[PDB]
RNA sequence: GAAACUGCGAAUGGCUCAUUAAAUCAGUUAUGGUUCCUUUGGUCGCUCGACUUGGAUAACUGUGGUAAUUCUAGAGCUAAUACAUGCCGACGGGCGCUGACCCCCUUCGCGGGGGGGAUGCGUGCAUUUAUCAGUGGUGACUCUAGAUAACCUCGGGCCGAUCGCACGCCCGGCGGCGACGACCCAUUCGAACGUCUGCCCUAUCAACUUUCGAUGGUAGUCGCCGUGCCUACCAUGGUGACCACGGGUGACGGGGAAUCAGGGUUCGAUUCCGGAGAGGGAGCCUGAGAAACGGCUACCACAUCCAAGGAAGGCAGCAGGCGC
């Protein structure tokens, strides 16, 4: 159960942090836009 | 100048004997939109009960009084004036409740008559339960 | 006293149990459990007084000690067990399913559901907590811990759990334009759409809610439970749908129905 | 061996008190001459000294090394055991059995 | 027994309180451990909530941390020097939190020597006949010497610590209450603290 | 299925109002300053090092002492989820240091660049201390996680020598559903200590407090934690005509009760919430919870039975009796 639960969450969070990293490149693309619109 | 008492006065958070090759200061913003003052960030005193640079957390009530006496050390007596409403006679009566309050050595030049805001924290002494967060100098005092 | 109390006098008992004065001296002191003592409904009161299957305490004991009653898909043979807000009472032999949700007034409704709806429930999160090795934990309103939640769920969101597995299916995020039931105060059982949240650093945050008929009412954020996205309830609502029509309207509806009935 | 007797008032002899006179002790649990009523109780019980004096009603003896003669009361008969070993290990220990 | 409550003493003004109830249990008071220096002795105390609290009555070893370079070793306490609270607690040599004690310098010396490839303590001229210390200070392979020479770059200890090591007793401050947890965990005094305490004991010396 | 050992409950309920005048109590808030039986939901091969062990006791048989009581000593036997001691498994390796030894390239070469790497030590949660960095949350942490160096109380933290119905699955092998237990976390029932405001009459009570703590400061001791709670050394403070300090109360406080045009006056021991007490004071045992009295230990007052040595007491529980 520990093995399956840790595995499933590690997939979910990797997806969530990639959604937040598609936001991080949006944070970089926010700054390049901020300076050079 | 500091470390007058027997034991060594220091901020327990920071380490001051790092092997190398000025002392950094522990301080915190205390929330509720109160400004962490400059003598707290820059100064060189040691105070357990300073709400900015010490081990005490402000929670519960925030009150205001006017400074009455400043004779006992790192502590002041403020005087809180209000009106109590008797119902038989549709009139008020002028009452007062003066309370003991911890003044940090941060607030350097405070005179009597100053409108001192205080915040409730853990019992500091027998009669002391509040701590000075800001000071407003009495009307004028420019000259 | 010198320890925890065990008796509850019939007068000092929570009022929404609607207990009479002349039956007895004591009321069923609810056993400790997931819900609070003033915000619960003991299994004895629900079973004997509302449904009126049992007539007395002995009959309630006899009905439940045959392992017949099942609160949240788990069998409970305890008469004073606190069945609270968002529970799925599942009497198996009659083939009925009840969900405890606040009536339009400050009381619990005898609300029958379908067996397809009686397989999940709608839990509010109370705190999000980091474990012993970076294992995130939820703690819901009914004292139920779930570890490895969604990394998005935060401290006032609603989650939908499966009742056997005890794991999150969906969640409704706390923001404007979401259906919320009020679970405390004078506005107890009002269903409305969130209009504005007003932050009070140090005090309790107050949330303004709008009803379905343009009736607007506030309540402190402690007493709010989001049960829907937009205007869409995620469970079945009781007759009235948490409106609270005025005593003037409730008088008119009562006697007008009586006139037409005969 | 002499295993303690009773005073002429009925007060039993308690080991390791070192008197011929009689004394009041606070007898808690883990003490002889007292069994408690409530769990976590102590009681003032008067007990007679452990040393033997001219003032005693009984002395309780146990024979250590059996002599040469047949005493008409005791050694004449032999007592059968009321019970036998219950624990599996105690049965194995007594009857001298292997594991298989 | 000993009551630990506010209602037995005068008000903010100076009026006398009349006790509205007799002594309660939770207002408890047990005698002071007054932990001494001898062979290990700890007694257990059942406290409120049915938890355990260890009374160190005698204690000679403690887990001290020379935390300049992050080296902590279990060490043998020898005697107490100075105490800020009271002066008779040094005469009747009792451990209390924030005491000043002397500790065995040998585990710290050993570590420093075996780490930095230099000697510590060891006064000038004294012959190192045992020569297992020889093998700890000499005989390195090829690139390990690159590691130990980029290490011993910043091997320089301060003078006031060198003095104590040469004698064989370091000054340390007890950071754990010995009466409550049944321990004597502390830290070695360094720099500003050490100068302050050496001065305070020399004013006590006269 | 008697008894008896074990676990649990006996701290709730019931009775009374003697104390008690910023005390109790009521409304409002705080614990980011704590403890928590039980209930409920989590955790319970995360630790690299036995097909079931140990020796007593009760009941029971037997022999007794005392004028005496829920008093008990001695003998012989026998259980455990009582009391103790302790494995194997998972387990094959990871992970941080330690570092023998080895191949490769740039410089003729020293030198310079990494790659592996025998061996030894260490490891998990909890406990205590010191140092370093900055997964999630708050108005605010010296928070919750993560890293490192150690420690581990022998009056001992955990890491199942326990019980019941089911009975199975292939060459002696071979799994569900429950009860009980257990460190830690949350939850519930709470308790405890603080915040702001509020009480009857009295000046024939005007000054009060303080080196035997009165108000602060530093360091500890004790405590479940915050604090003069208590020590040591400093400082001279704190309260008062806005009535302190002292005294009286035929005073437990409040929800409330009778009276009332409107104001108001008087009452509230009394069934619900809170407090206090078990003849008067003090001390403690066991337990998650008591300074417990239908628990114990004394001392004052009263008092019962005595074969004269000793022994047992506590109705402001329900009845009931004297006294008033």
């Amino acid at each position: 159960k520990n093995k399956e639960e840790a595995a499933e969450y590690a997939k979910l969070l990797a997806k969530r942090m990639k959604e937040a990293k598609e936001k991080r490149q949006e944070q970089i693309a926010k700054r390049r836009r901020l300076s050079s619109l | 100048d500091i470390q007058t008492e027997r034991a060594y006065q220091k901020q327990p958070t920071i380490f001051q004997n790092k092997k190398r090759v000025k002392l950094p200061r522990y301080y915190k913003n205390i929330g509720l939109g109160f400004k962490t003052p400059k003598e707290a960030i820059e100064g060189t005193y040691i105070d357990k009960k300073c709400p900015f640079t010490g081990n005490v957390s402000i929670r519960g009530r925030i009150l205001s009084g006017v400074v009455t006496k400043m004779k006992m050390q790192r502590t002041i007596v403020i005087r809180r004036d209000y009106l109590h409403y008797i119902r038989k006679y549709n009139r008020f009566e002028k009452r007062h409740k003066n309370m003991s309050v911890h003044l940090s050595p941060c607030f350097r030049d405070v005179q009597i008559g100053d409108i001192v805001t205080v915040g409730e924290c853990r019992p500091l002494s027998k009669t002391v339960r509040f701590n000075v967060l800001k000071v407003t100098k009495a009307a004028g005092t420019k000259k | 006293a010198r320890g925890p109390k065990k008796h509850l006098k019939r007068v000092a008992a929570p009022k929404h149990w609607m207990l009479d004065k002349l039956t007895g001296v004591f009321a069923p002191r609810p056993s400790t459990g997931p819900h609070k003592l003033r915000e619960c409904l003991p299994l004895i009161i629900f079973l004997r007084n509302k449904l009126k299957y049992a007539l007395t305490g002995d009959e309630v004991k006899k009905i439940c000690m045959q392992r017949f009653i099942k609160i949240d898909g788990k069998v409970r043979a305890d008469i004073t067990y606190p069945a609270g807000f968002m529970d799925v009472i599942s009497i198996d032999k009659t083939g009925e399913n009840f969900r405890l949700i606040y009536d339009t007034k400050g009381r619990f409704a005898v609300h029958r559901i379908t067996p397809e709806e009686a397989k999940y429930k709608l839990c509010k999160v109370r705190k999000i907590f980091v474990g012993t090795k970076g294992i995130p934990h939820l703690v819901t309103h009914d004292a139920r811990t779930i570890r490895y939640p969604d990394p998005l769920i935060k401290v006032n969101d609603t989650i939908q759990i499966d009742l056997e597995t005890g794991k999150i299916t969906d969640f409704i995020k706390f923001d404007t334009g979401n259906l919320c039931m009020v679970t405390g105060g004078a506005n107890l059982g009002r269903i409305g759409v969130i209009t504005n949240r007003e932050r009070h650093p140090g005090s309790f945050d107050v949330v303004h809610v709008k009803d379905a008929n343009g009736n607007s009412f506030a309540t402190r954020l402690s007493n709010i439970f989001v049960i829907g996205k937009g205007n869409k309830p995620w469970i079945s609502l009781p007759r009235g749908k948490g409106i609270r029509l005025t005593i003037a309207e409730e008088r008119d509806k009562r006697l007008a129905a009586k006139q037409s009935s005969g | 061996r002499i295993s303690g007797g009773n005073d002429k008032q009925g007060f039993p002899m308690k080991q390791g008190v070192l008197t011929h006179g009689r004394v009041r002790l606070l007898l808690s649990k883990g003490h002889s001459c007292y069994r408690p009523r409530r769990t976590g109780e102590r009681k003032r019980k008067s007990v007679r000294g452990c040393i033997v004096d001219a003032n005693l009603s009984v002395l309780n003896l146990v024979i250590v090394k059996k002599g040469e003669k047949d005493i008409p009361g005791l050694t004449d008969t032999t007592v059968p055991r009321r019970l036998g070993p219950k624990r599996a290990s105690r049965i194995r220990k007594l009857f001298n059995l292997s594991k298989e | 027994g000993i009551s630990r409550d506010n209602w037995h003493k005068r008000r903010k003004t100076g009026g006398k309180r009349k006790p509205y109830h007799k002594k309660r249990k939770y207002e408890l008071g047990r005698p002071a451990a007054n932990t001494k220096i001898g062979p290990r002795r700890i007694h257990t105390v059942r406290v409120r909530g049915g938890n355990k609290k260890y009374r160190a009555l005698r204690l000679d070893v403690g887990n001290f941390s020379w935390g300049s370079e992050c080296c902590t070793r279990k060490t043998r306490i020898i005697d107490v020097v100075y105490n800020a609270s009271n002066n008779e607690l040094v005469r009747t040599k009792t451990l209390v939190k924030n005491c000043i004690v002397l500790i065995d310098s040998t585990p710290y010396r050993q570590w420093y020597e075996s780490h930095y490839a230099l000697p510590l303590g060891r006064k000038k001229g004294a012959k190192l006949t045992p020569e297992e210390e020889e093998i700890l200070n000499k005989k390195r392979s090829k690139k390990i010497q690159k590691k130990y020479d980029e290490r011993k770059k910043n091997a320089k200890i301060s003078s006031l610590l060198e003095e104590q090591f040469q004698q064989g007793k370091l000054l340390a401050c007890i950071a754990s209450r010995p009466g409550q947890c049944g321990r004597a965990d502390g830290y070695v005094l360094e720099g500003k603290e050490l100068e302050f305490y050496l001065r305070k004991i020399k004013a006590r010396k006269g």
